[PDB]
């Protein structure tokens, strides 16, 4: 109940001549269950232990460090904005974050309230966590931007935080500040999901096998097909 | 055995009366100890539901594990719901899943709702819209089919935190511009014509648009859209009455009977009986439930409401972990729910409670000058925060003059 | 002595008693000050506890402006006090404006002012047959004329400068009467300019009384004045006052007891 | 006599070219009373029309019942119907029951009433002190006895049936009231009662002023019953009164005035 | 010639402005010296008309009979608007009908309007409901192609005498309904879906029940329904436009061209347009009529606006002939126009004057408790009638009393 | 003007060698007209002097006396009645007049407010302004209803008014009063438009013939494909 809806699930039927995994998960052979379908069919599904533990994944990275990956997105300079209700972030990644507004006169004149946020002139991954959830990311921390008056005319700085996502666009999740005139910009790109230790993270699944008991097939006589019925709409 | 239910059916079709309803089970709960595989599921889903037979869990379970030795679809899906919400009985999604896919097989309804809401919303599998759609098909068919016999029974929706004609011809036009009646067929403008009948709020043209977006057909098909058009078709179902069998064991004082029959509806997927379910597990009114697994629970269900867009369930998520209900106390984790009420669904009590995290320095560190604004902030959203606002910024300015009286 | 706090403490229990009847229900600061102010009681019980608190704020400003009551003007505040609640409840509930807990605060400031500048009144009226008078008298009745007077006009500043931005609201009947009341601290401080000029000479002095009646004729011509464009405006804007005729007839009987009396005697 | 003459005369020369307006624009009977009754000022002077009206039949009221005002009680009267003319004002316009042209009407027949119980009390209270009074005077006060009390008693069961049969509205206010005015009447009954076995005796009885006491104690608390059944009525339906404190505050004060006086003396 | 009718409607459809639409014809009023045939045409409704060229009436009936002499469709139409109403020239109604025959059959639009409605209303011929289904319906066409393509241009409609989507896609599945459409057609039932479009207001529905009620399809070929569905779409044409030309100059203080420019409209057959082109002539303010042709004239645009349902045109044909209005005084005549609008309008002046003509004796005999019938009739009928039957009803009670202390 | 929407015209086309008639309205030769169509075509189109006076129809009638026309429609006792805001007027035509509503009690009983206004136990005909119009009427009187308290316990009396239309089925146009408890019925009945001096007036029609000019034919070219075109709509 703590937290369980983060565990995924999966029911395979590998049939009746099947060997649970020794790799993986943790079986038992007293947690098996009778089943019987609308048909009688009586299948025998197996369940593993609900551990998932510790990171035994084999991680091994011989590519470029994660410096490496932000250089062709640097030289390329195609940088994106954001809108908000009233301001207007604009991130310029390897050259500045820009904060502005037009201010749009009755017909002639656009006056701009601009400020800088920055300017371009350990074994253990950081974690933040967005969303509630949890991810590791790259921070680049810069300052040197305009003159903030609440710091008693100290310039502005900004860290630009960098988390991988697939189909990611170059965009912004959220603009946050942790103080004031010191603010916090994230960004998404793709390049970062190559990366074992930097790519976004996903549960390993748990294997539900069946085993089919005498008298019933290797799949129920309501699986395969009611699935391929769809398979139409496909 | 047989007769005795014809003549429970005949007193429930034939009077509406309290009494007459329990009277008329009376010869179905006798017809039950003779083994009639159709009269246990009507009183299997009273023996463990309520407002029917007086409540008793563990009468149910026992005899629910004979139906599934039978092979009953409406025994299978239910008892995939005892394990699901670990009620009366020891916790394990494991093989909460494993009794709702032959329940699903079993050509039950309930048990391909929920199976499509797990794949749907990733509770407990993967997030898959390619499987959300496929289970949540099966029951679009299922209810599009008689709601246009039934006439689409209507239910009100309640939330307990809160408290306690001319379209239906557009729906034909729309039918035969995207086939072609006595025209060549468009799709890149029979689309906007059908789409325009789903805003008058009727449902069947809730379910054209979504094999709409599922084909490719007018507009690409994105997974986005297509099942939430196709889910809000399957909230409407003959189960969408059970609402007001819930509702009324609230008002009716029997708090321990509006715990399952909205725990069940929880678990379908709902938003009204996901806050519901978990606001009476806020209070403490469930019996069945024990005192230690009563926040855990609470907490689950405030999580599944707040992620299918609800503002109080992400403030409420915010206060379970301000405080330290159900988790070790986490102001930093407190924090992000408090603001992403605040940008996305623009909470007016979210910004207050941001500016007392921003004035006393809790989970970030302590700025004065910043916590002024969204207290300002907060009284511009709405008009009930102009007072409590006030009160907290005479306090906010008493702490700025002291501080600087002793430098 | 007793009674003031015996009264105030049992204003205190039932505003203590609310406030956490609410924070029982609603255990937060947020929800528990919003359920106060949708509440009816709560509010009711809050009003309650303002109005003591005006109360005994009053009755200090009365302690330190004036050594003591004459017990002859106490009087004259119950009756014109009541007469002045029962006007501005009228004109509240008349004008649709709602009942908003920003407005009925500006209806008691005004309600405190007009009451303090009836016992500078009375004051200065036994002040003019007082052969025994100190200069700390003498002080704190000046320092009440300069801080009704400053307090008036910045009222009248800033309820013209509402009707000229927002638009007609009760911020014109504010602004009126409060012009009123400066030409009520006007009468005063000629008054007392007289009766100064009265008492530093040892032997009376007869144009004292014409100039007194020719500066009350003025002011009595001013509030009638005041009075008619009032009258004026709210026929023409919004509603019928169905107030403000009563300080009208005596304002022109003011302007009758001096035009008349004045033409006899002249 | 020459100025109220010059009054009537003043006010029907405006009905009579108001009149005279609306039918020179709708040259009917039908449409021309239709356009009096919707225009503001068109009903404005009927209302002014219709207020010399009953002020003239009130002072031939007053001729024939009373020989001569005593010029005492002449402004007795009007502070207290100033009293009257404002708090029935803000009881219209608080219940939202909307300008009616005959709930209005309906109003000053109260007030007209209430005038007269008042100039009774005064008469009696001065009937204590008259050593010459004819049969005359005895006869036309309690001629003014009956007219009023069973007058009330009509508006009482008019109200009470009122507030059965149609539900809360301002019946209620109306019935109460002259339930109120009903113990007037029966304030003054007493009182003359017992002035009257004292007049007829040339010798004082002392038991007169122990009955008297007695008597205002009575009612007193009869009084403050009302008042106190009216305050928790319509904070349960409809909305705060806002008005109907002012008396009370002297219902309870005549309370104080009678028990604690009787306590003090017996 | 042809080159200056150009320059005036580039700057009419061009510029709104009055002074330049003034300033386009004047190019346009010197081609009328040229002759070209349809230069006058645009000259000639406004030389007559007002609200563009000054008003002249006589500087247009000579120019027109050129125009009828050379045999123009809108000049045959005017003259006999001329004639019909007697406009600066004799009246004549035997050749009015001859001029707009001519006009109809020229194939003026304006010309079948009103020939239609005359053969409607029984004006100057016989009623009869085939003609008039004739002559109604050749507008009807000529209306509902043009409304398709303009979007249907909507007028407010302003009566004098009382101050001074979602259902376009149920007109195609109707359509549908009647002519089959992938299915059978049933004339039986798309009556039923197609009657409920028109009750939206959009007037293509109103235009197909007419053809509906007219063969016989679906419901039986009634006259009374076939040309007063017909007729709400001819009065809606680019000539609805008019009124606003015609009450802006009643608003202009132009009083005699708020006369001309609804009196067209009023031989049109419209009902906003013949109460208000009687109203003004019912003042007198109208300068072209006589003093002596002031009231018959009225009384004519007054009868006609009361047989098509007004209730101020019924009582106002009972105060014509209650005082004398144009005709000798007749109080058996006013009484039953009196009443005409009492029982069937409902029409809470018209039982008030009725009890006037009881009480006091008036066309029938008299009798005193026979009129206290219908002053208390009138205080039930409507909320202002509280007031004027109170001191009618006051002054009847001091008859009854004064004649009984007499006996 | 006066009155001029009930006098009738009626164009024809008799064409050139025309006589105008001498019997019925009167014709002069100067009040003619020259026409032209929008296709070039000349007619004179001669009206009418529009008089339409007298009533020289030659009126003759040898048949039975109105009171005989009536006769079947007593005899047959149908007989209809008549709904109102609050009341109901049942005439039967040859017995009564019967005026009643029914209270419907909740649930059980009927009650009815009955009354009885009758009972059956000269060269000019009479009009009667009808809609402002000219109707001729049999008048059929009748009386010793129940009494009336208004006349001091007098019965009712009442008169049957009877006027002719041609798609009449018995009903009933108002029934009004004229005096306290003494009512008038009006009642259509399709017998009486036979008769010649009981039939609705219809007033003479004017003719319009008009004359064809040379170098114009019989009927107008814009003309005889329009009457064929309503022919195939009918
Ligand atoms: C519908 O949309 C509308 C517009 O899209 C919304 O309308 C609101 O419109 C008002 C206009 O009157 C906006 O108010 C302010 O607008 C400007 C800009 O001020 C903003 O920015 C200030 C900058 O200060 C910070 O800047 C840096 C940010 O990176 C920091 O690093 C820095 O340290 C500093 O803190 C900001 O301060 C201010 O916010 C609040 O500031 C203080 C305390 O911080 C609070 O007490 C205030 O209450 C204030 O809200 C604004 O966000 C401003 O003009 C400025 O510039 C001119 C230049 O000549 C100066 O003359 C002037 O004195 C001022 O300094 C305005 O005067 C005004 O204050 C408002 O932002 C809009 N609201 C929103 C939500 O966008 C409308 O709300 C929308 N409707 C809805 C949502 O229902
Ligand atoms: C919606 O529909 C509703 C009903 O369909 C409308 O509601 C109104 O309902 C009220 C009910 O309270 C009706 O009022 C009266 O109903 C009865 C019947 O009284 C009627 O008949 C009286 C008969 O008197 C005449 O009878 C003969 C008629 O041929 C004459 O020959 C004879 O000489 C006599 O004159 C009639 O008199 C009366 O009309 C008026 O009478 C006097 C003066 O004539 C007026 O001062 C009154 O104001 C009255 O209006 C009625 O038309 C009545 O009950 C009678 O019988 C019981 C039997 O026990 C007696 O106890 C009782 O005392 C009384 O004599 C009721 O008491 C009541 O008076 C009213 O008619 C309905 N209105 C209409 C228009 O139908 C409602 O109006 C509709 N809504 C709308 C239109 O918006
Ligand atoms: C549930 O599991 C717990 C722990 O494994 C065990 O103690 C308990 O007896 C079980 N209960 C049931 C009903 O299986
Ligand atoms: C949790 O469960 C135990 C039973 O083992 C019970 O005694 C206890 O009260 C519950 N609550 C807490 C807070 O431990
Ligand atoms: C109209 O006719 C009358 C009478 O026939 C005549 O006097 C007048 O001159 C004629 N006017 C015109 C313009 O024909
Ligand atoms: C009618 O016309 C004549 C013109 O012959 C004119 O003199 C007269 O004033 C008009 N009016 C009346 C009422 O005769």
């Amino acid at each position: 109940p703590q937290l369980s809806d983060d565990i995924p699930f999966r029911v395979n039927w590998p049939g009746t001549e099947f060997s649970l995994p020794t790799t993986g998960v943790l079986y038992k052979e007293d947690n098996y269950v009778i089943m019987t379908t609308a048909h009688k069919e009586k299948y025998k599904c197996i369940l593993p232990l609900v551990t998932s533990g510790d990171e035994e994944e084999e991680k091994d990275y011989k590519g470029p460090n994660p410096r490496e990956l932000l250089e062709p997105l640097f030289k390329q300079s195609s940088c994106s904005y954001r809108i908000e209700s009233y301001w207007t972030y604009e991130v310029c990644h390897g050259k500045h974050i820009r904060q502005y507004h037009e201010e749009k006169e009755t017909g002639q004149k656009i006056n701009i309230h601009e400020y800088y946020l920055g300017n371009m002139l350990s074994n253990e991954i950081p974690t933040k966590n967005i969303e509630g959830q949890m991810t590791p990311y790259y921070p680049v921390g810069m300052g040197n931007g305009t003159p903030c008056s609440l710091k008693q005319n100290r310039p502005r700085s900004s860290t630009v935080m960098y988390i991988c996502h697939p189909e990611s666009k170059h965009e912004i999740l959220s603009v946050a500040e942790v103080t004031t005139c010191e603010y916090e910009v994230v960004i998404l790109t793709p390049l970062l999901c190559s990366h074992p230790k930097y790519r976004f993270r996903a549960s390993p699944v748990n294997d539900i096998f069946c085993q089919s008991l005498p008298g019933s097939p290797f799949k129920p006589l309501t699986l395969r097909q009611l699935e391929q019925q769809e398979e139409i709409l496909r | 055995a047989e007769m005795m239910y014809q003549t429970g059916m005949k007193i429930l079709n034939g009077s509406n009366k309290k009494s007459q309803k329990r009277e008329a089970y009376r010869y179905l709960q006798k017809a039950a100890s003779m083994n009639h595989t159709k009269a246990l599921e009507r009183v299997s889903y009273a023996l463990l539901f309520g407002d029917y037979l007086p409540q008793n869990i563990q009468a149910a379970r026992e005899m629910f594990e004979k139906l599934t030795e039978e092979g009953s679809p409406k025994g299978q899906t239910a008892l995939g719901f005892l394990y699901a919400s670990g009620l009366g009985v020891n916790s394990s999604q494991a093989k909460a899943l494993v009794y709702y896919t032959f329940g699903a097989l079993g050509g039950n309804l309930i048990a391909h709702m929920v199976l499509g809401y797990r794949y749907w919303a990733g509770i407990g599998v993967l997030q898959s819209c390619e499987s959300a759609l496929t289970h949540y098909r099966l029951v679009a068919n299922h209810v599009a089919s008689d709601i246009s016999l039934t006439g689409g029974s209507v239910v009100q929706r309640i939330r307990l935190p809160d408290e306690v004609g001319w379209v239906d011809g557009q729906l034909q036009l729309g039918s035969m511009y995207y086939n072609g009646i006595g025209v060549k067929r468009d799709y890149k403008q029979a689309l906007k014509y059908f789409n325009l009948a789903s805003q008058g709020g009727h449902i069947l043209a809730f379910y054209n648009l979504a094999q709409m977006h599922a084909s490719g057909t007018g507009v690409m098909r994105s997974c986005h859209t297509a099942v939430e058009l196709f889910k809000n078709v399957c909230e409407r179902g003959r189960w969408s009455e059970r609402l007001m069998t819930a509702y009324n064991s609230y008002k009716d004082g029997d708090y321990n009977a509006a715990v399952i029959q909205y725990l069940l509806l929880a678990e379908q997927g709902y938003e009204v009986a996901q806050s519901n379910a978990a606001f009476i597990l806020d209070q403490r009114e469930a019996s069945i439930v024990g005192e230690n697994e009563t926040y855990p629970r609470a907490l689950l269900h405030w999580n599944r409401a707040a992620s299918q867009g609800y503002t109080v369930a992400r403030i409420k998520l915010g206060d379970y972990h301000f405080y330290g209900f159900g988790t070790d106390v986490d102001y930093e984790t407190a924090f992000i729910h408090y603001r992403l009420a605040s940008e996305q669904q623009h909470s007016a009590q979210a910004m207050f409670n941001l500016g007392y995290m921003h004035e006393k320095g809790l989970g970030i560190k302590q700025d004065i000058h910043l916590a002024k604004r969204f207290y300002d902030m907060a009284a511009e959203a709405s008009p009930d925060a102009q007072v409590p606002v006030f009160l907290a910024l005479c306090k906010l300015g008493v702490v700025y003059f002291l501080q600087y009286i002793r430098e | 002595m007793f009674r003031t706090a015996v009264m105030m403490a049992a204003s205190l229990a039932l505003t203590g008693a609310v406030v956490a009847h609410a924070y029982y229900l609603k255990h937060q600061f947020y929800p528990t000050v919003v359920y106060l102010t949708k509440s009816s009681p709560s509010m009711a019980v809050l009003y309650i506890q303002a109005f003591v608190l005006v109360f005994l704020l009053g009755k200090v400003m009365g302690k330190v402006f004036f050594g003591q009551l004459r017990a002859a003007e106490m009087e004259h505040l119950l009756e014109r006090s009541w007469y002045a609640v029962t006007e501005t409840c009228l004109a509240f509930t008349v004008f649709r404006d709602d009942f908003s807990p920003r407005f009925v605060a500006l209806f008691t400031l005004l309600l405190f002012l007009k009451c303090f500048h009836w016992l500078a009144e009375d004051r200065v009226d036994f002040m003019e047959r007082s052969p025994n008078i100190s200069w700390l008298f003498h002080c704190r009745i000046v320092s009440l004329m300069f801080l009704l007077g400053i307090l008036d006009f910045l009222f009248v500043s800033h309820a013209y400068h509402s009707i000229l931005t927002r638009g007609a609201s009760v911020q014109l009947v504010f602004g009126f009467e409060y012009a009123i009341l400066m030409t009520m601290v006007l009468t005063i401080f000629i008054k007392y300019v007289l009766h100064s000029v009265d008492l530093q000479s040892e032997n009376p002095w007869d144009n004292k009384a014409v100039y007194m009646l020719y500066t009350e004729l003025f002011t009595g011509f001013i509030k009638v004045l005041l009075y008619m464009a009032f009258m004026t405006i709210m026929i023409k804007v919004h509603t019928f006052p169905l107030f403000a005729i009563r300080p009208m007839y005596l304002a022109m009987r003011q302007f009758k007891k001096a035009v008349t009396d004045a033409i006899m005697s002249r």
